[PDB]
């Protein structure tokens, strides 16, 4: 036929975030997430409450981290 | 003394010591000078005063 008008709607925008953006970008900011959340468990690898609660519940790697020291050569 | 613990003798090795020699306490109630046998956290003793 003949259409004389463009019909469209005007999408959801906050002035640069567009909702299509964001649903093109969520599983790559899902990604980051999870990318930042192994850095933290690099940098508070060290941190003995964070091995309490969570490196020592790890199969390979958490009996690895704890000490045998006896309380007979421990000072404190 | 506590270094000592875990390189040369045992904790129950080294507070033997550090209970032979003997150390400056807080003073009592009535503010005498006060002795003490001494603990893991003190250090080894010289032989003389001064």
């Amino acid at each position: 036929a003949y259409t004389s008008h463009l019909s469209s709607k005007t999408g959801l925008h906050f002035g640069r975030l567009s909702l299509r953006s964001l649903t093109a970008y969520a599983p790559n900011l899902m990604l980051w997430g999870g990318a930042s959340m192994l850095g933290l468990f690099v940098f508070t690898e060290g941190w003995p409450k964070f091995q309490d609660t969570l490196y020592k519940k790890i199969p390979l790697l958490g009996p690895t981290l704890e000490d045998h020291t006896p309380p007979e050569d421990k000072p404190n | 003394w506590r270094t000592l613990v875990g390189v040369s003798h045992t904790n129950e090795e080294v507070r033997n010591m550090a209970e032979e020699f003997e150390y400056d306490d807080e003073p009592d109630e009535q503010g005498n000078p006060k002795k003490r046998p001494g603990k893991l956290s003190d250090y080894i003793p010289g032989p003389y005063p001064n």
